[PDB]
RNA sequence: CACGGGAGACCGAUAGCGAACAAGUACUGCGAAGGAAAGAUGAAAAGAACUUUGAAAAGAGGGCUAAAAGACUUGAAACCGU
RNA sequence: ACGUGCAAAUCGUUCGUCAAAUUUGAGUGUAGGGGCGAAAGACUAAUCGAACCAUCUAGUAGCUGGUUCCCUCCGAAGUUUC
RNA sequence: GAGUAGGAGGGCGUGAUCGUUGCCUAGAAGUAUUGGGCGUGAGCCUAUAUGGAGCAGCGAUUAGUGCAGAUCUUGGUGGUAGUAGCAAAUAUUCAAAUGAGAACUUUGAAGACCGAAGUGGAGAAGGGUUCCAUGAGAACAGCAAUUGUUCAUGGGUUACUCGAUCCUAAGACAUAGGUUAACUCCUUGCAAUACAAGAAGACAUUCGUUUUCGUUGUCAAAAGGGAAUGAGGUUAAUAUUCCUCA
RNA sequence: AGGUUAGCAGCCUCUGGUCCAUAGAACAAUGUAGAUAAGGGAAGUCGGCAAAUUGGAUCCGUAACUUCGGGAUAAGGAUUGGCUCUGAGGAUCUCAGAACUGAAGCGGACAAAGGUAAUCCGA
RNA sequence: UUAGUGACGCGCAUGAAUGGAUUAAUGAGAUUACCACUGUCCCUAUCUACUAUCUAGCGAACCCACAGCUAAGGGAACGGGC
């Protein structure tokens, strides 16, 4: 099951870098059935995809 | 790249549908001895010509 | 460096399409193309110079529209303005 | 592709025969491997080869030596150098498998097969390019495999 | 030279026009120009039903046919295996 | 270093110059005994002390190389003259 | 009874032609032979196997008529050899899933790199469908592959405001005139080596009529000049183009 | 884009991208690349080839020669961290002092000239 | 010190824009010292990565009369063959 698909379309979506994203690993079947980008965004909205916090970078020093 | 002639396009075309395979049923008539269609042409190995 | 780091300079391309004979052999920079010579208003061939060339391009080389049917026609004298008539006579 | 085996069985009820051909396999490490299960019994032949293919016995290189490593493992042989072709070692082995349930049908016995005639021939090399410097191109191929082998019963008093 | 006719102590698929074949074609060259390789299953597809082992290629059974002649007529030598 | 390359000129270190006689895209002017040259007989599509393509052209070769079946018989010259 | 260079006399073997005598689906040619023989030798006859349609002798006629070589032509193959080798560009690892098969596919979890002079985001030249989706046997992706820039099938490129199109440049080419056996060649924006070459208006609204002013062409810039658009949303693949709003 | 910095250098990072360069194991000679050698210091070698030394900034100090522009970072001599205070320059971030503290180290990586005296050419 | 520099000059064969003599700045331009410096050397050792190694997979090329142990001898005056 190859989701490559799936992280382009939820990476446009989320306006967000292809890192950022995060598939869930045990939904990844249901996850590999959403075709279209409204797919993609349910799954968003269902938590199946979600959207990594920055890299944290601090300038206390 | 981006900016064609119409000639360009029309020619490209051409090539675009001069490139398909022989069609699976044609290997099947009586009077043929083709297996294949010799003149099928990959972008990356050969370059047409237009300028 | 004349060699392989030198031929990756060439973009350009000093030829294009001649409307007449549709290769790429029109000078851009001359105003002609190398094959036909398409402004020429004559077509551009040297036969005794070189032999080859009149079976690669020439007459009969691509269809004749207009030609073919003149063999054929020359023995029927040219005919105008006749129709075929039956043998069986019906009128 | 209709097999014909150079050499034939004296009892063809009591015979079975496999081949496989134009296979991808090499051929001289096929050739060893096959010269190495010549005449002993099916179930040993597939122990022996399921048991290079775990490491813990060599194939002997035999016709084909050149700068072959040696191995304490040719001792079982009398041999300096030996190997551990895993491929063709699998492709025969699926060979004698095909042996084994090729016996099937003729309701013949396991334990009493003798491997007798394997062939193994150059087949047609397989073609590509290899780009070499200053602009040579030399060829790059693969010698493919004919396989053939058949086996006899024997009976043990 | 073109379209036709007929013919030959010609040639016979490395011969004969370069081309018996999607041949001035594939392909190369900025270009002028260069330019090949490639013909024969069988009388008829009857082009291999079906069983079995294989993930699959394929093997073993079994069958067509005068014959497998099965990607194909004959099938030499060099080379290689038994 | 590589030198049957990654490469028909590359790779590592190192080095010349780095706001001008600087670097650079396209377009446009110059073509072969002709161009073009801060001049090296340099460059002119891997071709240059005269490009490349075809033709005269199977160019001529007192010179190098090859010159294809059997047997039997006779059997030389390296000297003369120009 | 020697013999290179060389010469002579006889003979062997190969096409095709005119004759003559014949052989072959009751198996010709060709091919293999550790079968049997014939010639001093070119070569021959037979046997067996294979083969599955044409052959052969004798007398002449004719010749693209005999190969070990020419760094000979084209094609096919060896030994070298499972050898040289697959080592630049710091790096990978764990579990799950999928599959016949996973160091090389997908998710997640770790560790590192390019470090905004990028291994990022977009263009011009060049490429031309390489883009998108689904599927996948062989081949190719110099190990591998369940993966692909590969194969098969279908689908994708919407504009008054972006660019071409217009303008002029370095330039260039017609026309006219002249040169050439002819082809060709020479001039032309400061426009002519040319010149009875144009434009506009109105009524008319065709002509015609009429009036006015007048010497005569075109091409060359997807970085130059250059009338006006933006934000938001949408597709698997297009969008300052489609949708919404302004 | 951030940090260091004279700096768009180098080195390290965030956004975005990527781990793609066939792999496993052994660890000999020879090699390719990278470093370090006690005592001497070019004796090596056609030749100091290669390597080594030098390197920033602040303060000192600075010849012959000259076309008076130059030479010139000439040559050479010192300093550089951390910490705790002090003073001066401005609107309605630089500079200087003092004291204390360490294996006397401190341009700690990165970055970064080795000099001198002659001879020959060509400005 | 056949090296460098300064002098002398019976200059093989120096000499005036076929330029002669000078000369600051200047140089990836030729030469000689010296200072610093050092694995250039005495004199060679050790450490890292990639190779060579071995393995799974993949897999060329040069070249090749015939081949490959020597001593002498003779020989186209250095044989592998006699
Ligand atoms: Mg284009
Ligand atoms: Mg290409
Ligand atoms: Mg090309
Ligand atoms: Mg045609
Ligand atoms: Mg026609
Ligand atoms: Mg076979
Ligand atoms: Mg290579
Ligand atoms: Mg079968
Ligand atoms: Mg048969
Ligand atoms: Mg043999
Ligand atoms: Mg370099
Ligand atoms: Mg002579
Ligand atoms: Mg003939
Ligand atoms: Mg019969
Ligand atoms: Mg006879
Ligand atoms: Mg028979
Ligand atoms: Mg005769
Ligand atoms: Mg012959
Ligand atoms: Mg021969
Ligand atoms: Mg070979
Ligand atoms: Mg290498
Ligand atoms: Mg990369
Ligand atoms: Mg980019
Ligand atoms: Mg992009
Ligand atoms: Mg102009
Ligand atoms: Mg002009
Ligand atoms: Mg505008
Ligand atoms: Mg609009
Ligand atoms: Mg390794
Ligand atoms: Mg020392
Ligand atoms: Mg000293
Ligand atoms: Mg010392
Ligand atoms: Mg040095
Ligand atoms: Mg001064
Ligand atoms: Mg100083
Ligand atoms: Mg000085
Ligand atoms: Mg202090
Ligand atoms: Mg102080
Ligand atoms: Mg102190
Ligand atoms: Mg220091
Ligand atoms: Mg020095
Ligand atoms: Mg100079
Ligand atoms: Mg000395
Ligand atoms: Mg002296
Ligand atoms: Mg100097
Ligand atoms: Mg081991
Ligand atoms: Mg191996
Ligand atoms: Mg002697
Ligand atoms: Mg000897
Ligand atoms: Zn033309």
């Amino acid at each position: 099951v190859s989701l490559r698909l799936q992280k382009r379309l939820a990476a446009s979506v989320l306006k967000c870098g292809q890192k950022r994203l995060w598939l869930d690993p045990n939904e990844s079947s249901e996850i590999s059935m959403a075709n279209s980008r409204a797919s993609i965004r349910k799954l968003i909205k269902d938590g199946l995809v979600m959207k990594r916090s920055t890299v944290i970078h601090s300038r206390s020093r | 790249g981006a900016n064609k002639t119409l000639n360009m396009k029309k020619r490209f075309g051409r090539k675009i549908k001069q490139n398909r395979p022989l069609p699976n049923w044609y290997r099947y008539k009586s009077d043929t001895n083709i297996r294949y269609n010799s003149k099928r042409r990959n972008w990356r190995r050969t370059k047409l010509k237009i300028y | 460096t004349r060699g392989t780091p030198a031929f990756g300079k060439r973009h350009q391309k000093t030829h294009t399409l001649c409307r007449r004979c549709g290769k790429a052999t029109y000078h851009k920079q001359k105003l002609r193309c190398a094959a036909c010579g398409y402004p020429d208003a004559k077509m551009r061939r040297y036969d005794g110079w070189g032999q080859k060339v009149r079976d690669r391009k020439g007459q009969g080389t691509g269809r004749m529209r207009y030609m073919k049917t003149i063999a054929r026609r020359a023995k029927n004298g040219f005919r105008s303005g006749t129709q075929a008539a039956p043998k069986v006579k019906a009128a | 592709g209709k097999t014909n085996y150079s050499r034939e069985p004296a009892n063809q009820a009591k015979a079975v025969k496999t081949s496989a051909s134009d296979l991808r396999v090499h051929f001289k490490n096929t050739y060893e491997v096959v010269r190495a299960i010549k005449g002993l019994n099916l179930e040993n032949a597939k122990r022996y080869l399921k048991a290079v293919i775990d490491r813990k016995r060599c194939i002997p290189f035999t016709r084909f030596t050149g700068c072959i490593g040696r191995t304490a493992q040719a001792h079982e042989f009398g041999r300096t150098q030996g190997r551990w072709p895993v491929k063709s070692v699998k492709v025969i082995l699926g060979l004698l498998d095909n042996l084994s349930a090729n016996a099937q049908a003729k309701s013949l016995n396991t334990a009493n097969l003798v491997i007798q005639h394997g062939q193994v021939n150059r087949a047609q090399k397989g073609r590509r390019r290899t780009y070499r410097a200053h602009g040579r191109i030399n060829p790059y191929l693969n010698s493919g495999c004919h396989v053939e082998i058949f086996a006899q019963e024997v009976a043990a008093k």
